[PDB]
């Protein structure tokens, strides 16, 4: 076929970014990989006059292993080229179907050439132990899985394959994000999923191999809860005042003065005080001002979405969405059950986060991670199985809104 | 010399042109000098004269020692050509060396001269040797080889060598060549006959493309003196570490002093840098004299008896286990010992923390854990089984309660004191029949005047006078009044997010005195509960303390 020529917004220098030391085990998969790929023209090697890097890792999505590049340094640098000039749009609608089905579709790239002179750009680094050799260098030949310029381009035949389809079936919504194609449908579930299976043989029969069940008519933001108790305590009504406290800082009527007189004077902590029945009254009101959401938070597409999360104990971890504090826009909460660690939880919430992420707004969140960098960059390939890589950072300041958003 | 090897083109960087240096007078003797030299190496295909079409030019200069050498400045002509994929930043660690029977060094003559340089590259190296006096024009001279000292030659040269290897490689896959620069290191488990003949073998190789290689009478021996190291047939380590002595102390000195302690560390266990690196928070000036703590020369002094013994660390065997062993070394300062059979260490190392002000040992041991990690993974590709000083209890109820995620690997508890140990834990829930403190403090941010003060619901009421604070710290002297002035069980409400989230981290070590005052309380107590509430809205016993202490 013909290439599409390609360009860095000018006044940039392609990507540079350091490979990361690797398992042994993981560099002997690397290297199969990268023989058998180099055997069918999509590499090829690079010599010295190429400064170029891009990171890349060995993940599992099932026991044969794959590889992953890091492209979100040469995604910041073609910018212009996959959300302006090649934009694929983003339907409003996904989030409200009742079930979406996720297929990877990433393996068709490798069927449409890269222009000759963006190749370089695309340069990786297999490593070796202790510094023995250099590294093995490679390029690519064809459109590359992760990098955002693959789907704009691939934009054109996907259309074609699919119009059939769309066609046949105009009540189900096919969303693409870099890899991955979002298929959503109102229908009862069996009937989904063989609309699915449908569509995985249209796909495979124009010759675009493929290898998820998710249900957005869940989603929503958690509204807060006050404990329900028997007999209350001093300390149970300072962290009851407390939390009521915070959560105006959101909702403008809640008041607590009613509240506060239940503790007037200076008592022991472990005081059992009842509860006066206008005090009852502002509490249940307040459960009231509670159960309705907030009004005025609106998503800007022009700002960066942000995602915190904190970790709650016993497998359980809340998280936030925001891109100006306290106007969340979703907030939520994930569990593990039994067999699992830290690492392996706040990975598996990334990913969930970040496919929830993508469904609503069609972007990925940039997240602020309750561990120490090192950790992070150590474990995180044990149990990522996504083919994309959100933005993170690590924040080292453990708030007590651990307790409030419980 | 010359050779048959495919060249690297090379672009100058974009909208830039090559350089036009005009070249200095020369004494007339060097002006001889060089020209010799240039006629040799014209005669070996190293350089070509050029005619007067040629606009470049760069600095020539020449320098005797016995022998003469010539000397180009290539800084204008590095500037303008192009970037290259750096060569290995790093070495090859000796702790992570297989073993092998025999090993030889080959160092390569002339190794940059050996390798041709790309076509329409040529023109932008032309140099320019002077008339005397300007009594007449000077030579024109180009390289056609990898000049030195340019910025391009130390890549070009490794790719070129590595794909020179590749045919030797294949015919015999059985013996190992670390490269590094201009040399080659081979080993084998062959017959100390065979791996002699496979040796000359591949010099034989080499020479064919170009690359003279040592004769066997002029091969180096062992030790190898390689990189600050000494490596043996069985052992490595380290070059003798010296450690001035000296009266006054310069920050460039102390610089020298903690560099050489921390190459030290990699074999000679229990190495400390702590104190001494506190004294180089001051990098305002190299030669400003930097006066030495007390704390700073016991640690010197320390170290000085250590490196007066001799030791050594092993080389690796894939086939034998990984494990790290890691034990508790002073004050927030750790140490550790790799090995694969007991006392027979590969390596060791340091971990003291910059992390912030207060800490615990727990946290740290895990910080230390995971340095070695990352280390492993570089050195031998896979990470230990590690052996610590901390019961399962301990750990899993620090890694359980703490807010961060953390990954513990496989260990084992091993009982050599000093043990890793919480020494003490707050209160889950409100203690009763104990006396509930409300504490506050208050400074005045002009005057930097304050007062801390309680009230408690026995009806005691104090307040203690605080000069040259801050608001911040007298909200912690309010804290530790109420632990001084209460009994072993304590029920304390702050107003303080800043207080509540320092204590509720529940730090062992700080750099400041006053939270280890209260760490030294909270140990002596048998239970505490802190509990926070929110300032200035009349909750109870806030509002007085508040009231007490605000005017
Ligand atoms: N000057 C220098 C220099 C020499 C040799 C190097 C060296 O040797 C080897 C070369 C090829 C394969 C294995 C090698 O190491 C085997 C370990 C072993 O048993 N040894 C006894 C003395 C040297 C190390 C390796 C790395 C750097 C060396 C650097």
């Amino acid at each position: 076929i013909e290439t599409v020529p390609v360009k860095l917004k000018p006044g940039m220098d392609g990507p540079k970014v350091k490979q990361w030391p690797l398992t042994e085990e993981k560099i002997k998969a690397l290297v199969e990989i990268c023989t058998e790929m180099e055997k069918e023209g999509k590499i090829s090697k690079i010599g010295p006059e190429n400064p170029y890097n891009t990171p890349v890792f060995a993940i599992k999505k099932s026991t044969k292993w794959r590889k992953l590049v890091d492209f979100r340094e040469l995604n910041k640098r073609t910018q212009d080229f996959w959300e302006v000039q090649l934009g694929i749009p983003h339907p409003a609608g996904l989030k409200k179907k009742k079930s979406v089905t996720v297929l990877d579709v990433g393996d068709a790239y490798f069927s449409v050439p890269l222009d000759e002179d963006f190749r370089k750009y695309t340069a990786f680094t297999i490593p070796s132990i202790n510094n023995e050799t250099p590294g093995i260098r490679y390029q690519y030949n064809v459109l590359p899985q992760g990098w955002k310029g693959s789907p704009a381009i691939f934009q054109s035949s996907m259309t074609k394959i699919l119009e059939p389809f769309k066609k046949q079936n105009p009540d189900i919504v096919i969303y693409q994000y870099m890899d991955d194609l979002y298929v959503g449908s109102d229908l009862e579930i069996g009937q989904h999923r063989t609309k699915i299976e449908e569509l995985r043989q249209h796909l495979l029969r124009w010759g675009l191999t493929t290898p998820y069940e998710l249900h957005p008519d869940k989603w929503t933001v958690q509204p807060i809860v006050l404990p329900e108790k028997d007999s209350w305590t001093v300390n149970d009504i300072q962290k009851l005042v407390g939390k009521l406290n915070w959560a105006s800082q959101i909702y403008p009527g809640i008041k607590v003065r009613q509240l506060s007189k239940l503790l007037r004077g200076t008592k022991a902590l472990t005081e059992v005080i009842p509860l006066t029945e206008e005090a009852e009254l502002e509490l249940a009101e307040n459960r009231e001002i509670l159960k309705e959401p907030v009004h005025g938070v609106y998503y800007d597409p022009s700002k960066d979405l942000i995602a915190e999360i904190q970790k709650q104990g016993q497998g359980q971890w809340t998280y936030q969405i925001y891109q100006e504090p306290f106007k969340n826009l979703k907030t939520g909460k994930y569990a593990r059950m039994r067999h699992t660690n830290d690492v392996k939880q706040l990975t598996e919430a990334v990913q969930k986060i970040t496919t929830e992420s993508i469904v609503i707004w069609g972007k990925t969140p940039k997240f602020k991670l309750p561990i120490q960098k090192e950790t992070w960059e150590t474990w995180w390939t044990e149990y990522w199985q996504a083919t994309w890589i959100p933005e993170w950072e690590f924040v080292n300041t453990p708030p007590l809104v651990k307790l409030w958003y419980q | 010399p010359i050779s048959p090897i495919e060249t690297v083109p090379v672009k100058l960087k974009p909208g830039m042109d090559g350089p036009k240096v005009k070249q200095w007078p020369l004494t007339e003797e060097k002006i001889k000098a060089l020209v010799e030299i240039c006629t040799e190496m014209e005669k070996e295909g190293k350089i070509s004269k050029i005619g007067p079409e040629n606009p470049y030019n760069t600095p020539v200069f020449a320098i005797k020692k016995t022998k003469w050498r010539k000397l180009v400045d290539f800084r204008e002509l590095n500037k303008r050509t192009q970037d290259f994929w750096e060569v290995q930043l790093g070495i090859p660690h000796p702790a992570g060396l297989k073993k092998k029977k025999s090993v030889t060094v080959l160092d390569v003559g002339d190794a940059y001269f050996s390798v041709p340089l790309d076509e329409d590259f040529r023109k932008y190296t032309a140099f320019t040797i002077p008339s005397i006096n300007n009594e007449t024009p000077g030579i024109r001279y180009q390289y056609n080889v990898l000049p030195q000292g340019w910025k391009g030659s130390p890549a070009i040269f490794q790719s070129s060598m590595t794909k020179i290897l590749e045919p030797f490689a294949a015919q015999n896959p059985d013996i190992v060549i670390y490269q590094y620069m201009d040399d080659l290191y081979v080993g084998s488990d062959l017959e100390i006959g065979q791996h002699r003949t496979k040796i000359e073998e591949l010099r034989q190789h080499l020479l064919r493309w170009g690359l003279t290689t040592p004769d066997k009478k002029h091969q180096k021996e062992p030790p190898f003196l390689w990189m600050g190291y000494e490596l043996h047939p069985d052992k490595w380590t380290v070059q003798p570490i010296v450690l001035p002595e000296k009266d006054s102390w310069t920050v460039n000195d102390i610089q020298k002093l903690v560099g050489k302690l921390n190459w030290a560390s990699q074999i000679y266990p229990g190495i400390k840098v702590r104190q001494l690196s506190k004294l180089l928070r001051g990098t305002k000036a190299l030669t400003e004299v930097i006066p030495l703590t007390e704390e700073a020369e016991l640690e010197l002094a320390e170290n000085r008896e250590i490196l007066k013994e001799p030791v050594h660390g092993v080389y690796y065997d894939p086939s034998k286990d990984l494990i790290a062993e890691i034990q508790k070394q002073g004050q927030g300062q750790w140490t550790y010992q790799i090995y694969q059979e007991p006392f027979k260490n590969l390596k060791t190392g340091k971990y003291a923390r910059m992390r912030g002000a207060h800490t615990n040992d727990v946290k740290q041991l895990t910080e230390a854990v995971q340095k070695i990690t990352t280390e492993s993974i570089v050195i031998w590709g896979k990470t230990p089984k590690f052996k610590l000083p901390i019961q399962k209890e301990t750990w899993e109820t620090w890694w359980t309660e703490y807010w961060q995620a953390t990954w513990i690997p496989e260990w084992e508890f091993v009982n050599t004191p000093p043990l890793v140990k919480l020494w003490y834990q707050l209160e889950k829930e409100p203690i009763v029949g104990a006396e509930t403190f409300y504490v506050d403090g208050a400074a005045n941010r002009e005057t930097k005047l304050g007062k801390a003060g309680y009230v408690t619901n026995k009806g005691r009421q104090k307040v203690v006078p605080l000069t040259n604070t801050t608001n911040q710290k007298t909200e912690l002297q309010a804290i530790y009044l109420a632990l001084q002035d209460s009994g072993l069980e304590v029920n304390i409400v702050t107003d303080s997010q800043y207080a509540l989230g320092i204590i509720q981290a529940q730090p062992d070590k700080s750099e400041s005195e006053l939270v280890n005052q209260i760490i030294e309380q909270l140990i002596k107590k048998e239970k505490v509960y802190l509990a926070w509430v929110p300032a200035h809205k009349g909750i109870g016993g806030n509002e007085q303390v508040d009231k007490l202490v605000s005017a």
